[PDB]
Order: structure tokens, then sequence, then C-alpha cells
RNA sequence: AGGAAUUCCCAGUAAGUGCGGGUCAUAAGCUUGCGUUGAUUAAGUCCCUGCCCUUUACACACCGCCCGUCGC
RNA sequence: GGAAACCAGAGUAUGGUUGUGAAACUUAAAGGAAUUGACGGAAGGGCACCACCAG
């Protein structure tokens, strides 16, 4: 429990557990670039 | 053909290609100095450019 | 018009119970049809009934509306008519949230906002469809930035719940000028299973039906169950180069429940898919893309 | 309740000899539809 | 070019000179 | 009792007040419902800042040709 | 006499196998099409708590 181990000890401690859930993607420029090569392809196909 | 092109004489590969003029170049000819020729074309002008910089 | 409301919903339920059988009916006539029209021996299930088949075929024709689908009932008049969108707010709202559903009227072509005060949400919903309004958009916020979103289409269609990410608005960034407000062409990329079908088909009739020549793009992206909403408008320099300027507000989605119902009815609606964050393998599972 | 599930266990073995003891009757009967498509649409 | 298409949709326009009410029976009997 | 600048708002609307819930997402000094009391001004023009379109169903009546440039 | 005789089959589904240079160079439509193409001005009709007016 809390109590027996001493303060902030696990910031070390490097241990293993799992997560639930997927984390929310990270906007950057590498993602916007792309972005805009899929809506300038289509507007060159004018596949609306 | 409008285009102007420089070559490595050591292999023989091409740097550049250029529009240059638009029609067909008549003339050229490299400064004694440095990297950068005139040309001259049936376009009425007169054009230099810097080899190492494409420009 | 109370009792004709009670009416039509008791009808479309009850068509879409049947929907499976006449699809099962359906598929069973081809096969059929199949082997009459290729000699070949009529499937031993068909074996029997065989020409009670025969008969509706003969009947079938192009005047028959044909199999029900509870999608195109619920979207009667996706086409013909163009959508009517009321934007509202949760009650006492904050500055910042203001200015968001300010920005969403001028997104959607004849949008309209109404202040929300102290109106119920029975009332609304009332009030939404005897005027004939389309669709409804109820907007949340926490802290200042907007972080839910609801859509429903107000004739006993599919509600879908949303959650916002990472919201930028147009209010933040200085001197941007003035909006197209045209009618805007949509970019649909990502959506490959059947329910990213479904829920693709509820984001593209919330528009009316674009001209041919309209420079304003509107792009929906999905990437790993998240839907990225994209605003810009073209301009053709010369052939074969086009130059794309960012306009509008910036906003992530996550979709995790779509209700048959109307927001009014979150104690009666049946859930067609929820999201189940606590299963065993949720985290490595997606479901708008295959 | 004990009595009623032993016995679905004997249709289920039942069930299985059922279809084995009738794939031998069924080929000879589906040579038979053989010569019916042959002569379908003559008469 | 396939025999077997074509017997059958030579087939069915023969029917169809008949008439309406001989078409029946003969595509009843078919099945 | 909060300057310069700047944001929002037309009817049970602005503003004040209390009482619940935590609902498979988001939410802890926050988030959402429910009710009570309930206003001032305005129902119209393109003057500024802009947006969307146009300038080729012959009742009566009314009206009677938008302009310019470069290419082929 | 006719076997307890006589003689000596289709469907789906899941997998496999197969069926002399255009760059080292070029965003000038590899250098286009056009009686069919590319732009600009003015005027008229509407609209907005992304504009005025009154608060
Ligand atoms: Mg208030
Ligand atoms: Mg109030
Ligand atoms: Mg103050
Ligand atoms: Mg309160």
């Amino acid at each position: 429990t809390a109590q027996k181990r001493p303060e902030n000890s696990l910031l070390e401690e490097t241990l293993h557990f799992d997560h639930a859930v997927r984390m929310a993607p990270v906007i950057t420029e590498e993602t916007t670039l792309q972005l805009e090569d899929i809506i300038k392809q289509r507007i060159r196909d004018q596949a609306w | 053909d409008r285009n102007v092109k420089i070559w490595g004489l050591d292999f023989g590969d091409c740097h550049k290609s250029l529009f240059a003029h638009d029609d067909s170049v008549m003339y050229l000819q490299f400064v004694p100095k440095s990297h950068l020729f005139f040309t001259a074309g049936k376009d009425h002008k007169i054009k230099q450019w810097d080899a190492d910089k494409f420009e | 018009m109370l009792r004709r409301e009670a009416r039509l919903r008791r009808e479309y339920l009850y068509r879409k119970a049947r929907e499976e059988a006449q699809r099962s009916a359906q598929e069973r006539k081809e096969r059929l049809r199949r082997a009459l029209e290729e000699n070949r021996l009529i499937p031993t299930e068909l074996r029997r009934e065989a020409l009670a088949l025969q008969g509706s075929l003969e009947f079938d024709d192009a005047g028959g509306e044909g199999v029900t689908s509870h999608v195109d009932d619920e979207y009667r008049w996706a086409g013909v008519e163009d959508p009517k969108v009321m934007i509202t707010t949760s009650r006492d709202p904050s500055s910042r949230l203001k200015m968001f559903a300010k920005e969403l009227k001028l997104v959607f072509p004849g949008a309209q906002r109404m202040n929300r005060g102290r109106h119920e949400v029975g009332a609304l919903v009332r009030a939404c469809k005897a005027n004939g309004v389309t669709d409804l958009l109820v907007v949340h916020e926490h802290r200042g930035t907007p972080v839910g979103l609801i859509v429903s289409h107000l004739p006993f269609g599919p509600t879908a719940y949303f959650t916002l990410c990472n919201v930028v608005m147009r209010h933040d960034i200085p001197d941007l000028g003035t909006m197209s407000e045209a009618k805007p062409h949509l970019i649909t990329h990502g959506f490959s299973s059947r329910l990213g079908k479904r829920v693709s088909d509820i984001l593209r009739y919330l528009f009316p039906v674009p001209k041919d020549d309209s420079h304003r793009v509107i792009t929906f992206a999905n990437q790993d169950d998240y839907i990225s909403f994209r605003h810009h408008v073209y301009k053709k320099t010369d052939h074969r180069n086009v130059e794309l300027t960012e306009v509008g507000p910036r906003f992530e989605l996550k979709l995790y429940m779509i209700r048959l119902g109307t927001l009014e009815q979150e104690a009666t609606a049946d859930v067609e898919w929820r999201w189940h964050p606590y299963t065993n393998t949720a985290r490595k599972r997606v479901f708008l893309s295959t | 309740k004990e009595h009623f599930r032993a016995k679905q266990k004997e249709e289920e073995e039942k069930l299985k000899r059922q279809k084995d003891l009738r794939k031998k009757l069924f080929r000879i009967q589906g040579q038979k539809e053989r010569r019916n498509q042959k002569s379908s649409l003559k008469g | 070019f396939n025999l077997e298409k074509a017997r059958l949709e030579v087939h069915r326009f023969g029917i169809t000179g008949y008439g309406k009410g001989k078409e029946r029976i003969l595509e009843q009997e078919r099945a």
C-alpha cells in the first residue's frame, strides 16, 4: 500500500504496466502537409 | 529546342536543364573568370546565368 | 400532429424489424432467377416453393419501391430539399462557447443559432419539429473549450454523440477576414467499414447540394477512429498547380454513440452502436476502418 | 432435468448417423437429376 | 458465340409467338 | 468597482437565485439537467465592413439592347 | 425370372499456384487545345448581432 513504500519511490522503479485505451493523436506539420496532399489530389481529379 | 543543359566532363552527367529563351538559342559563351555564361536567342533578348546555382 | 408523429414512428420501427426478412426474402430470389436464366439445377433449399418465387419475380418491375432500408426512411428528403440546421448550446454558456456556436453557423449553409435560456430539452425538439427543422446541434464546453457535440436528425432520425479533442477557432487567429460562405464541396476520406459508411452519411447530409464551380472545400478525414474536420478554399493559379488557403475552425471528433431516437428520448431509444472501453481487446481495435 | 439433457445427447448422435446413411442415397438421386437437365427444354 | 446462351434466347423469343397465356403454362412446365 | 483596446447578445431573450444527477465519452474549486423572478431598445437601409447571385411560363398593365481587352 | 439374380449431386466460404536511351536532366500543359479559350470594368437584385442604427 501507500504507507509502506517511501514517498515518490515509484518515480525511479521502472515498473511495467498496461494502458486501457489509445492515446489521442498529436498534430504536427507533417500531418498537415500529408492531409493537404490528399485534398490537392482530389481537387485535380475533381473527385468530389 | 529552347532548353540549355549543363554537363560535367568527368562522367557526362547532366546537372540541370533550363528553359532559357522562348525560341532557338543562337550562341553561348562563358565569362573567363567564373562559371557564368551568356546566351542569345531569337527572342530579341540576352540573358546570363550562374552555372553553379542554375539561376 | 402529436398523434401523427406517434403514428409515423411505429411505422418506422415496424419496417425496421422486417428489413432483415425482406433482404433474406430477396436474396433467395436471384439464385432461382440465376438458376432459370442459365439452365442449371435449382438449389435444394429453393427446390420447394420455387414456383412461388417465379410468380413474384414475374410481378417484379421498376415501378415498385423494392426492399426497404431504414437509412433511406430516416433520410427521406436528403437530396430533394436543402437541410435546415439549428445550433444551440448548453445552459449558462461561457464566452468562448458562444464564440464557437457563432462559428458553426457560418460553416453550415443556412444554419441559425438561437439563445439557450431556460428552455427544457423536450420543448426544443417539439418546436423544431413543428417548424420543419431538419437537424439539431447541441455543443458542450469545459473551462472555455468546447468538448462535446451532438447531432440529431429531427424526424425520428439517428442521434450521434461526439467528443472534440483539438479545437482552434478563428477568433484566436487575428485578421483572417470574412468567409466565402458559398455552398461547399465535401471530401470524405478514410471511412471504409460499414459503420464508417453510416457515420459519413450523417455528416454529409448536414450540407446542401453545392454548385459545380464552387471553390469551398470541407474535408472529413478518419485516422485511427479520429475524424479530422478541415475547411479550405482553393485558387487555380495555372493548370495542374493549385494553392490552398485554410479558413474556418479546426477540430477533431471521436464517435462513441449512435441512438435510433432523438435527443428527447434517451430513456426509450435503442442503441445502434456504443464504444466499449473496458473490453479486453479495446485498446487494439478500430471500428471506422477495416 | 437430468433425464432431458441425456435424451438430447442421444438425438445428436442419432442425427449424426442419419446424415451419413442418406448421403449414399443422395448421390444416386443426384445422378437422375442430370438426365432431367438434358430433357428440360425438349419435354 | 455460345450455343447455350443462344439456344435459350431463341427459345424465349419462340414462345412469345404463342401468346401471353401460353407463356405462363410453358414457363411453369420448364421450372 | 477596475483604463486603452476588444468579445458577445433580440422574448420567457439579457441578468439574479436555489435545488438535484455524475449517467460505458468529457467532467472535481469542474460539467450537465430541472424550476423560480423576469426586463430597456429595435421589426429597417446599403452609408462604412463584407457575403450570395445576375445583366438575354409573351393574360392585363409596365418596360424596351450593359461595356472593354487579348487570343485563336 | 428379376439381386436371398444370373454367369464363370450440388451450393457457399476459406486458402495456394498461375494467367539512340525520359533521366545523371524538365513544372514552359517534355512545351499543348481553341470558330469550342483566358481575363477586367460597371449596373441591378438580396442579405448579415463575420456589417450599420438604437440599446
Ligand atoms: Mg444567463
Ligand atoms: Mg435563466
Ligand atoms: Mg465592470
Ligand atoms: Mg444556478
